[PDB]
């Protein structure tokens, strides 16, 4: 799964 | 509001103690008053703010995606519409909060650089939720609301903020997620990542090994990013 | 009850969907709608029922301990202590709720052992967590009740299930850490753990193979516990 | 830390 900037 | 009562320093304290409970729900609850009382927010507290309805918003979007696979596979009784539909609603009205809180009025008075594409950056994240569930007549003008926010957040952020400044890399990051999945302009997505990735690697050389270690951080989640898109 | 127009087989059904999202606080919602429908529980329902709450009253039972070192730390302004109280209170509540249910009435129409036990052990074990923040007027009693339930249930157990049977097992594990950090006794506790463990591996030879693996995974934490202990 | 059941 992508990585958002939150994660 | 329930936090109306409750001075503003006890607010942001009790937001640090629901944080190390992992309390995230009580943690937006404090943050949430402590917007309220009308004063601007602190670089601190404005994590603290970001952090809290992260988490919250994250346990909605992550069971959300759970049931509307679930719903999708019994597609191929109205218990599994149902459940999923409250679980959206409830997400729908944490969204709205945040943008709220944004709206009502952080953005207006935030001046600075690092507060204004702060809060740029969480008002296109914020509508980029909304666009994940969004199918009716909304849903362009909401996609269009993400992209407004992040667009004006880049524009500051480029002006005002070296290539590795971590807001402006994590913006950056965001903004191609959302071009990958909620735009369909996959090519964006990885030119983005590609320049931004790019222009921050030549300016790790300004840094301390502090800085140095924030910024590499972020930029190892455009690299992944990259290694899943190509 | 919010839950009181729906069908007891959707609150079921939904309960199954928000163990599958991770929604815990849903689950139990949706779980006490079930049990105030008025009918007994099977044994698939009773376990949704006890994930639920285990889940929920275990999250509040994290932050609780989180907050209370936070206090205890900070005792050798009012903030850490109030915001354990609050959490203190909703775990409370959580715990007198369940304790309702059973008394009302899932405990009086429970004749068959597998059900009474069950039922029995949840008593105590909730009872156990009102026991762990309790300081005042009522903790011995509180703890009373809870050795009172454990006691009736392993009565029951002895005479009516085989030493191998998971339900029986994870009464006995329970009692005696309730007998190691609640009673003070952990002779007791270590006690109850070798005779529970010692009765168990001798009947292993009666079982199925999924029947071993499910006795011998909770004699596993039996184990591990009497490492812990001696 | 112990192990309850439920964990
Ligand atoms: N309570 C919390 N969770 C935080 C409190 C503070 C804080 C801020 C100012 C002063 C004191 C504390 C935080 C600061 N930023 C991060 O951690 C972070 C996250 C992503 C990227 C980067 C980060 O740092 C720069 C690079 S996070
Ligand atoms: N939804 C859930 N979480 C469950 C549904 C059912 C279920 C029950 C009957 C019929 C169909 C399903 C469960 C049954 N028990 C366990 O898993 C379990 C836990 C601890 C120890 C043992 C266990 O099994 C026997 C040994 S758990
Ligand atoms: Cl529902
Ligand atoms: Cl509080």
């Amino acid at each position: 799964r992508r990585f958002s900037a939150g994660m | 509001g329930a936090m109306g009562s409750m001075e503003r320093a006890s607010l942001i304290q009790k937001a640090k103690l629901a944080e190390q409970a992992e309390r995230y729900e009580d943690m937006a609850a404090f943050m949430k008053g402590a917007v309220e009382k009308g004063e601007e927010l602190s670089c601190e507290e404005r994590n603290l703010l970001s952090v809290a309805y992260k988490n919250v918003v994250g346990g909605q979007r992550a069971a959300w995606r759970v049931l509307s696979s679930i719903e999708q596979k019994s597609n191929e009784g109205p218990e599994v519409r149902e459940y999923r539909e409250k679980v959206e609603t409830e997400l729908q009205g944490v969204c709205d909060t945040v943008l709220g809180l944004l709206d009502s009025h952080l953005i207006k008075e935030a001046g600075d650089a690092e507060s204004r594409v702060f809060y740029l950056k969480m008002k296109g994240d914020y509508y980029r939720y909304l666009a994940e569930v969004a199918t009716g007549d909304d849903k362009k003008r909401i996609i269009d609301s993400a992209r407004s926010a992040y667009q004006e957040a880049m524009d500051i952020s480029k002006k005002e903020m070296p290539p590795t400044n971590p807001i402006r890399l994590g913006l950056a990051l965001n903004f191609s997620v959302f071009h990958y999945e909620i735009a369909n302009s996959p090519e964006e997505a990885i030119s983005l990542a590609k320049t931004t990735f790019d222009e921050a690697m030549a300016d790790l050389h300004t840094l301390s090994e502090d800085s140095y270690k924030d910024s590499t951080l972020i930029m190892q989640l455009l690299r992944d990013n990259l290694t899943l898109w190509t």
